[PDB]
């Protein structure tokens, strides 16, 4: 079963026999989705400071649509919005649906300040017309000063 | 194998110069093509492209002064963009010397591409392009040097 | 370091730290570095004023690797030396790399004081190492005026029924521990209305913290105030207790009269009781 990613997968193989070594031509397996969401996911995200955490929703569907994106964070990363409803784990972003033009994209921003050492799992749920899907992203943090 | 923090870039940015290395005719006029494509093979619809120019003495030198002029900002349309940059105005007083004879050394150009439709960023660069008074070079291939 | 909208200006105001065995005079030659966020540049014509000046506090200035380099001869031990400059920023980025403000003596590069800063406004603030905050939003609230005659009894129901407003109850402040920066506000619960999930009971004597930056929300010790605000934050450094109150911006705080009555007049207290009974009987 193919892994879930927007990028094109390049599979490659080599073979060994008494005849000799043979490298097969690289097979490009393209994995695409009509309506999907992806985010920057910065590396190491220093602790104590708030981050912009920008992401973009893509619509390849010819017809227009309205999208809703909510964020759920494990304990703990300080959020500037709140509250958590209905479930204690589920974090409502109180998302207002914005119009996304056909063959266009829209911007999504989340201001969050991590309070503890990573890596912590942070979910971004996407509620939209033409189906809905949620991706799981991990956020890692690092202490302020460094001396080895 | 390289050990680094890769971040795993979202889209590919390829920089194709019309000519490999700048000659006499290309000093007054130099055109360069900037083309950025997603990893799912679908070209970037619309994005903002910022170009940075600079001059370097050698390849080993990581740091050198630069203009101070532009910083020309053009928008990537349908996965392709192009811009013309002349050396005559470029170097001048900014590089403290102006001539093709005065400065014989590499030219480094930086490109920063951001998506206008949604948050993402990718960067690329050209290690260098040297202005040479003596074009090309000469070499022999598949020609053993012997006489019959 | 601080960034205000009042083109945007950036100030430094840094000083030298005296040593017990060292008489305070000034500091040795030190390089002052300011890291500009990716896609942000500063105006050189505005920076030239430091060099051009008859009185020279700075020998040279430079821009290297997207950083601002300016060398200072002596750092004042008495007061903080300020540096002001205007910036020109062009859109972007995917993610802004944390901007650092650092200063180091040119003699020893070994030890460098570094502090992070952000040009954008701070939504989340006040994160304590001891009590493990648990923000505490940055925005500032305001307290209603003392003995505001009527105007209005109906408006209180609208404010309390707000989905964002969770705890609306009558409390009496007991003890106050000033800063840094907490303002604990030890109180006592006389009565509850909502009192929605997950908290409970009565006479629990709970506390709510507020940053000292708000002088308008100052409470008088011993005077009972009716407080309606956001849901209580969970826990602390202590794994038990477990429900401390935020006291954030746009919280309803109004003085509840105890003493006479008629204070010109007692009729105001009836307007407060109507809101209590209406929200208790029917509610949101
Ligand atoms: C993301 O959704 C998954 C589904 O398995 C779940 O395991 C996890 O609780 C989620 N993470 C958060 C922070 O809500
Ligand atoms: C929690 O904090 C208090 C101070 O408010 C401290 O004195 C006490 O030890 C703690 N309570 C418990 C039950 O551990």
């Amino acid at each position: 079963a193919l892994p879930d990613s927007l990028t094109t997968w390049e599979i490659q193989g080599v073979g060994i026999s008494n005849t000799g070594i043979c490298v097969a031509d690289t097979v490009k397996a393209k994995v695409f989705k009509d309506v999907f969401l992806e985010m920057n996911i910065p590396y190491s995200v220093v602790r104590g400071e708030q981050i912009q955490l920008k992401g973009t929703v893509y619509n390849y569907r010819t017809s227009g649509m309205q999208f809703c994106v909510k964020m759920s964070a494990v304990e703990g990363i300080c959020t500037s919005e709140s509250p958590v409803i209905d479930h204690q784990g589920t974090k409502s972003s109180k998302c207002v649906r914005q119009k996304v033009e056909g063959s266009s994209s829209h911007l999504v921003t989340f201001t969050v300040l991590p309070l503890e050492i990573g890596l912590h799992n942070i979910n971004f749920s996407l509620e939209t017309w033409f189906g809905k899907e949620i991706l799981v992203k991990t956020l890692r943090v690092v202490p302020e000063g460094v001396k080895r | 194998f390289e050990v680094k923090e890769y971040v795993l870039p979202h889209f590919s940015v390829s920089i194709e110069p019309e000519y490999n290395f700048i000659g006499y005719k290309n000093f007054k006029n130099f055109e360069i093509t900037i083309k950025a494509r997603y990893f799912y093979n679908k070209v970037v619809t619309e994005a903002d492209v910022y170009i940075t120019f600079g001059i370097r003495e050698d390849l080993k030198d990581d740091q050198k002064e630069m203009m101070q002029t532009a910083m020309q900002n053009t928008m990537l349309i349908n996965g392709i963009a192009q811009v013309t940059f002349d050396s005559e105005t470029a170097v001048k007083e900014l590089s403290y010397y102006s001539l093709e004879d005065l400065n014989n050394k590499y030219l480094y150009i930086a490109v920063t591409v951001i998506e206008s439709t949604g948050g993402f960023s990718e960067e690329a660069e050209i290690p260098g392009i040297k202005y040479v008074l003596s074009p090309y070079k000469l070499n022999l291939v598949a020609t053993p040097l012997f006489l019959k | 370091i601080d960034t205000q909208d009042i083109y945007k200006r950036i100030v430094a105001c840094a000083s030298y730290k005296p040593s017990r065995e060292e008489s305070s005079s000034g500091s040795s030659h030190a390089v002052m570095d300011i890291s500009l966020p990716t896609g942000i540049s500063a105006n050189e014509e505005d920076l030239k004023a430091l060099v051009e000046g008859v009185d020279q506090l700075f020998t040279d200035y430079q821009i290297k690797d997207g950083h601002v380099i300016l060398q200072l001869n002596s750092i004042p031990s008495s007061d903080f030396l300020c540096v002001r400059f205007r910036i020109f920023e062009l859109f972007e980025v995917g993610f802004l790399s944390p901007a650092t403000f650092t200063v180091y003596e040119y003699h020893r590069p070994d030890k460098q004081c570094t502090m992070f800063y952000s040009t954008s406004n701070i939504k989340i603030q006040k994160v304590c190492e001891g009590a493990a905050c648990k923000c505490v939003e940055a925005d500032c609230g305001q307290m209603q005026e003392e003995l505001d005659l009527t105007i209005s009894a109906e408006t209180r129901k609208q404010t309390a029924c707000k989905p964002e407003i969770a705890y609306a109850y009558k409390v009496s402040i007991t003890s106050i521990t000033v800063e840094n920066v907490f303002v604990k506000y030890k109180a006592t619960l006389l009565d509850i209305y909502k009192t929605g999930e997950a908290v409970a009971e009565k006479d629990s004597e709970i506390t709510f913290i507020k940053k000292v930056t708000c002088t308008n929300a100052e409470l008088v010790k011993g005077r009972q105030y009716l407080i309606m605000g956001k849901e209580a934050l969970q826990i602390k450094y202590n794994f038990s207790f477990r429900y401390i109150y935020p006291l954030d911006s746009l919280t309803w705080i109004e003085y509840w009269p105890r003493d006479t009555t008629c204070s010109s007049c007692q009729a105001f207290l009836a307007n407060l009781d109507e809101f209590a009974e209406d929200i208790f009987l029917n509610g949101c």
